[PDB]
């Protein structure tokens, strides 16, 4: 978690396994419908805008049912690609727009 | 993921009127310095906010004395520790909260300044967080760094028992039983959040007095003033 | 026979510039009367509890 | 000497009462539930709360009587 | 000379009428609070600091160390909420009464109601808690549901991408000035109601039975004035966390969200309101409209008769309103889950078919049953 | 509008009495509690079932909630 | 603030990368040290 525009920005390297198991999802079963490749950018690095978007309420991640995160608020629980699983929460969580600068340097904004 | 709302004990200073007991605050900070102090926070109290409350002004000198803390910069333009007086504030027992989290499992131990006005249910919740710790149940199965307490909002405490019988002993020769530790430490943490709060009730029962007193008196000049057209009596007398 | 309240009427408060004087003086009494009094009272209701209960203990 | 405190006396009185053995009864009841099941997402927190909550409303109306 | 004589016309021999009962003491009361927040506010503005870094330990600077600064501290936090409890009494008293018949005292009511809520909701960021922080991140950010320069207009008001030091200390600048905007709208509230006269109760021209302000209701007013000072100080010295929400003493944090968001008591019918609509335009709408339908309530009146008083439909229907205010107020203050939800549906539904469609179907029939 | 300037008043006689001459509370518990029992009957019809509706509403919505927050039998029961 | 008036983005951000200044803390709870940037302000000689 990291203060970005006042907002939490949940930068995310996820283990081998993780990664390919958020494409082993299937893309239409989730309310908003996405495969994790339409969301991130280097498979192993996924970042996200850490706010609900039901209302805005900051979640903890490595919580709830998935691997990714939970909501506090009224408990939406989020995957490892971000991806809105269990409700009452409306979409996926916000992806920013993001380049690395080198192997080692990410730039997002 | 379920509410245990904490009890009513009945507090030394629960009723209206009703004042801290300064004798249990003197234990109660005894507890915060030799038992919280190394892990928490308590930021907005210094040792000269303990004088006249719950010790003399010589006696909290000392107890500032006694600790060490920073002070400067001096002429070679660096800065040197020396010990602790009056003024000094309440010494912070990590530089910041990445160092608390760090050092806690990822948990950050809060500040005790305003912990009773900051938390629903004050000295009940914080006595009985304290007191009430007991073993997981069949299915609550923790993680690391976590202990089971019911009274917290998770079940989940990350915080390890901090009090139990005689952890310290007291200077006036009570006996340090671990709900004794809890009564006073709960009744100092008010005092720490509220140290208004004895001044407050007098002003409370001056207030009551001095409404009592002038409520029917006022009263008593509308009712005398309004007494004209209340008891006026009206003739209507049209002519033929 | 003068009466108990119109003694005061007569003599203290008919003109408005002596009712002032009772008022301020009165004011000045009652203020040292009710402190007193009420500090007291919620002194003996926290007996014990407060710091000058307890203060001639540790000085 | 070993030193005690009013809060274990007073809380094992506390546990005398109907209702924080009814829900003791519970509480053991879920108890086996949970172990003789082979593996489950469930949890005794309910009935523990329950029982706690009995309990510790007697604790406060007599333990402060101990402490000074 | 030329001042005495507004004073006369206003306070000393303005011809009231004879028959006023307590619900008229309230404006007077708005004024004392009104006063009183800004003398207790003015002593409080001089030692806090509009800073992120020291907003939170100026206002406990306050409290602990300025010498009697925790009272002037909760007879401005409390007086805050005893100024709503007051408005509330005012605004209801002309809605049974009839009083909003006079259009533009009415009216500029409306914006009085108004300027106080902007007023309190900026002046509760300032101490710079977790819910002043995160109820004004949860109240701006609602703009952003505007058409199509709602997510600009958030932005300029922060004076940045989210609530920041950037917009705490403008909400100071926004506080301190505020109150007197509304004393001064207050003078032309009380302007048109020289011009229109004093209602009463029966709702009845009461220019037959006329008394002078002095020194009648000048004693009733200063009686009614012990009474919410005596309210006042029984919050103050008693219950003066009561009515405030305690994560406000836990030092704001922007990476970390309170379970149980909302804002205070004298917003939660109008939050209710908003959370009761699922699209997020539709319920900035309705919580707009819960305010501003006030404006349409002269138009909405339909009865031959003025006042409530001899009207037994409209006085359920009125009583109804209230209670179903006092639901929604209730269902704010919970959180967003069953059974809260539906309550909150039919509350909210319920407000503005009392006011929209039934208080006038009353009234046209209660005419209907004398012959009107 | 100005004492002089208000309205038409013609055939009517107001007796007075000065607040001196008269008592402030005359006859306040004897006549006054019988007004006061009066004034609530009237009123209370209109007033009250809207607040009993809400404490109907209140309680029951707190209960329902407090249901809904407790567990419940069908949670992986008859089902190891 | 060099932006602009004597230097362009690139350069001005080169030369902030040129000299190295503190930033934190990280998650240990302790400060390090990492190269310039255009928001940082020119470093002060002494530390008072
Ligand atoms: C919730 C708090 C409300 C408590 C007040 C209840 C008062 C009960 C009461 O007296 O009701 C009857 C009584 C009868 O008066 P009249 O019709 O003029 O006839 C007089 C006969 N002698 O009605 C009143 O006093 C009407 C006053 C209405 C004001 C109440 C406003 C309450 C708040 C509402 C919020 C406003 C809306 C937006
Ligand atoms: C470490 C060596 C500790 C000592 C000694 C004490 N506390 Fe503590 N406390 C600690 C941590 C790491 C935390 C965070 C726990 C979490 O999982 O969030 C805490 C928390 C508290 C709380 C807050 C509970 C809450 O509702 O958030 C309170 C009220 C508290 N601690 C009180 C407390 C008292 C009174 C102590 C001694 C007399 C004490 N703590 C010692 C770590 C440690
Ligand atoms: C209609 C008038 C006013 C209302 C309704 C109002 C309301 C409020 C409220 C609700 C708070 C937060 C209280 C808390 O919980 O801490 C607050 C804080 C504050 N107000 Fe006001 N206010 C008013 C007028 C003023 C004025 C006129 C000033 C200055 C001239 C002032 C200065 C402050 C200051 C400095 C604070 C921060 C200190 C604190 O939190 O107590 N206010 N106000
Ligand atoms: C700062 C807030 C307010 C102040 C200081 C204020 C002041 C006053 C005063 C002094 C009076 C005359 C006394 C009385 O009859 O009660 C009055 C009357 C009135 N006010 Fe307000 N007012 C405020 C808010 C409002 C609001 C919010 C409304 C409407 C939305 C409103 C509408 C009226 C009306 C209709 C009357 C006429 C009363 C009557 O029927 O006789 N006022 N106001
Ligand atoms: C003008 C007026 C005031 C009034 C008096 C003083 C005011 O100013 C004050 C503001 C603050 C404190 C004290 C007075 C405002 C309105 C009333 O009460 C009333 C009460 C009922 C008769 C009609 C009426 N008319
Ligand atoms: S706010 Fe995150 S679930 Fe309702």
């Amino acid at each position: 978690a990291f203060k970005w525009r006042g907002k939490p920005l949940f930068v995310r390297h996820r283990t081998k396994k993780e990664i390919d198991q958020e494409a082993a999802v299937e893309v239409s079963q989730l309310r908003d419908p996405q495969h994790d490749l339409e969301r991130v950018k280097k498979p192993e690095w996924v970042i996200l805008i850490g706010v609900c978007t039901h209302l805005g309420c900051v979640p903890i991640a490595n919580a709830g049912d998935f691997g990714g995160y939970y909501c506090p608020c009224h408990g939406s629980h989020y995957d490892a690609s971000g991806r809105i699983r269990k409700g009452p929460a409306p979409l996926n969580l916000e992806v920013p727009s993001y380049e690395f600068t080198s192997d080692d340097m990410v730039i997002v904004g | 993921d379920l509410e245990l709302h904490p009890p009513s004990y009945p507090w030394s200073h629960r009723g209206l009127l009703s004042s801290l007991d300064h004798t249990s605050i003197r234990r109660g900070f005894q507890v915060y310095k030799q038992v919280c102090s190394s892990c928490h926070s308590m930021d907005y109290v210094a040792y000269r906010h303990l004088v006249g409350v719950c010790y003399t002004e010589d006696e909290a000198k000392a107890l500032a004395e006694e600790v060490e803390v920073q002070d400067g910069p001096n002429e070679d333009g660096e800065m040197f520790m020396r010990p602790g007086k009056l003024s000094d504030y309440f010494p912070k027992p990590y530089p910041n909260p990445e160092a608390a989290r760090a050092a806690n499992n990822g948990a950050l131990p809060p500040d005790l300044s305003y912990i009773v006005r900051a938390r629903h249910g004050g000295e009940d919740y914080v006595f009985s967080l304290l007191t009430g710790y007991c073993e997981p149940p069949t299915g609550v199965s923790l993680r690391e760094g976590l202990y089971f307490n019911p009274y917290f909002p998770g079940q989940a405490i990350g915080m390890a028992p901090p009090i139990y019988n005689e952890v310290l002993e007291f200077d006036d020769g009570t006996p340090a039983t671990m709900s004794q530790v809890a009564k006073d430490v709960c009744t100092f943490l008010r005092w720490a959040a509220e140290p208004e709060h004895d001044h407050r009730k007098r002003m409370g029962l001056k207030m009551l007095l001095m409404m009592g007193l002038l409520l029917p008196l006022v009263y008593a000049m509308k009712r005398h003033k309004w007494s004209v057209l209340k008891s006026r009596k009206l003739a209507y007398r049209p002519p033929k | 026979a003068p009466t108990l309240t119109a003694r005061l009427y007569s003599l203290l408060f008919r003109r408005t510039s002596t009712f002032a004087l009772t008022i301020v003086v009165g004011a000045l009494f009652f203020e040292r009367a009710f402190d007193q009094g009420a500090d007291a009272i919620y002194e003996h209701i926290n007996e014990g509890k407060l710091w000058k209960h307890i203060k001639h203990k540790y000085e | 000497e070993e030193l005690v405190d009013p809060l274990t006396t007073v809380r094992e009185q506390c546990e005398q009462l109907e209702k924080c053995v009814k829900a003791r009864e519970r509480l053991e009841l879920c108890d086996e539930r949970v172990s003789s099941r082979s593996q489950t997402e469930e949890d005794c927190t309910e009935e523990l709360l329950d029982f706690l909550h009995a309990r510790d409303h007697c604790v406060a109306h007599k333990l402060f009587n101990s402490l000074k | 000379h030329p001042l005495m004589k507004i004073v006369n016309n206003a306070f000393i021999d303005l011809p009231a009428p004879s028959n006023i009962s307590s619900w008229w003491n309230f404006g007077s009361l708005l004024g004392i609070c009104l006063i009183l927040q800004i003398l207790t506010g003015l002593f409080l503005a001089m030692h806090y600091t509009s800073d992120t870094t020291t907003a939170f330990s100026s206002v406990t600077h306050i409290c602990r160390d300025v010498n009697y600064g925790w009272i002037i501290r909760y007879m401005h936090a409390n007086g805050a909420s005893m100024f709503f409890i007051c408005l509330y009494m005012h605004v209801g008293r002309g809605l049974y009464y009839g009083s909003y018949t006079f259009l533009e005292t009415w009216n500029i009511g409306v914006i009085l109601l108004l300027t106080v809520m902007a007023t309190a909701f900026m002046g509760y960021v300032l101490p710079w808690g977790q819910m002043s922080f995160w109820g004004a991140t949860v109240i701006t950010n609602l703009l952003s549901a505007i058409p199509y320069i709602g997510t600009n207009l958030v932005e300029w008001i922060w004076g940045g991408f989210s609530v920041d030091k950037a917009t705490l200390t403008r909400f100071f600048a926004f506080h301190f000035i505020l109150p007197f905007i509304i004393m001064a709208i207050a003078m032309v509230h009380l302007l048109f109601l020289h011009e229109t006269g004093s209602n009463n109760p029966t709702g009845i021209s009461s220019d037959v039975d006329k008394i002078p302000f002095h020194p009648y209701y000048t004693i009733k007013d200063i009686l009614g004035a012990l009474l919410l000072i005596l309210a006042l100080m029984l919050l103050v010295l008693f219950a003066p966390d009561l009515l405030g929400d305690p994560d406000n003493y836990t030092p704001a944090n922007p990476l970390n969200t309170p379970p149980h968001i909302k804002p205070e008591w004298y917003f939660l019918f109008a939050y209710a309101i908003l959370r009761s609509i699922p699209n997020k335009l539709g319920g900035v709408l309705a919580l707009a409209f819960s305010i501003l339908i006030l404006a349409l309530i002269p138009l909405l009146h339909t009865s031959k008769q003025r006042s409530m008083m001899f009207r037994p439909l409209s006085q359920c229907l009125f009583w109804a309103l209230v209670a179903d205010l006092l639901t929604l107020t209730w269902i704010g203050g919970q959180p967003v889950e069953h059974p809260y939800i539906t309550i909150g549906q039919l509350a909210s539904v319920l407000y503005f078919l009392l006011i929209l469609v039934l208080m006038p179907t009353a009234g046209t029939i209660e005419n209907k049953l004398l012959k009107w | 509008r100005q004492f002089g300037h208000l309205t038409r008043v013609r055939h009517v006689i107001t007796y007075s009495l000065s607040p001196f001459e008269q008592r402030a509370f005359p006859h306040y518990f004897s006549k006054g509690i019988p007004n006061v029992l009066r004034r609530t009957r009237a009123c209370i019809l209109r007033v009250a079932p809207p607040f009993v509706a809400f404490y109907l509403v209140y309680t029951w919505g707190t209960q329902e909630f407090e249901k809904s927050k407790r567990k419940n039998p069908a949670a992986y029961e008859n089902d190891r």
